[PDB]
């Protein structure tokens, strides 16, 4: 679901927002996301990359 | 003359506002020391 306040459990890492879509073009290598505060905001779902 | 004097006087202060970018930092840097420091406790977040 998108644009909902939810728990998230991605890949054993866990937490609590509101998902939507990136603009983000990574690498095929790539996959997580991590911020100034080391902390996790852009995510590859396993399922659907 | 006085008169002239003092018009003459004030474009220079706005020519001297309008060329010199260094005599501002006085305020800015006040801007800065909030700008600094708070970033830093952010990234007191990523400390084992």
């Amino acid at each position: 679901v998108k644009n909902k306040c939810v728990n998230f459990n991605f890949n054993g890492l866990t937490g609590t927002g509101v998902l939507t879509e990136s603009n983000k073009k990574f690498l095929p290598f790539q996959q997580f996301g991590r911020d100034i505060a080391d902390t996790t905001d852009a995510v590859r779902d396993p399922q659907t990359l | 003359l006085i008169a002239n004097q003092f018009n003459s006087a004030i474009g220079k202060i706005q020519d001297s506002l309008s060329s010199t970018p260094s005599a501002l930092g006085k305020l800015q840097d006040v801007v800065n020391q909030n700008a600094q420091a708070l970033n830093t406790l952010v990234k007191q977040l990523s400390s084992n």
